[PDB]
């Protein structure tokens, strides 16, 4: 399932050792299916696959 | 015969008296410092709000 739509945004972001940011994004997809989310940079990371 | 000036009735700022022990209610001047220790337990995430 391809998306459009991508309206990411950040609440509140703590620079600490644990999950310190939960990013809100409202998307727009195509169909129902797994989707995998990845992090190009290397100055953040996340924890769901 | 001559008590006059009771300090229940003459004293500045509008404090009161009570005796037994001795006393003095609600003297308005000077502020309080207040410090409150809590936990994470009461607020909540942004993700709650």
């Amino acid at each position: 399932p391809s998306v459009t739509d991508m309206s990411c945004e950040v609440p509140a972001c703590t620079h600490s050792s644990d999950f310190g940011g939960v990013a809100i994004i409202k998307y727009t997809a195509s169909k129902k299916g797994k989707c995998a989310v990845h992090s190009m940079t290397n100055a953040v990371t996340i924890r769901e696959a | 015969k001559e008590r006059g000036a009771s300090l229940q009735h003459t004293a500045p700022f509008g404090c009161q008296i009570a005796t037994n022990p001795v006393r003095a209610v609600n003297c308005a001047v000077g502020n309080i410092p207040i410090s409150i220790d809590i936990p994470d337990a009461a607020f909540t995430r942004v993700v709650d709000a």
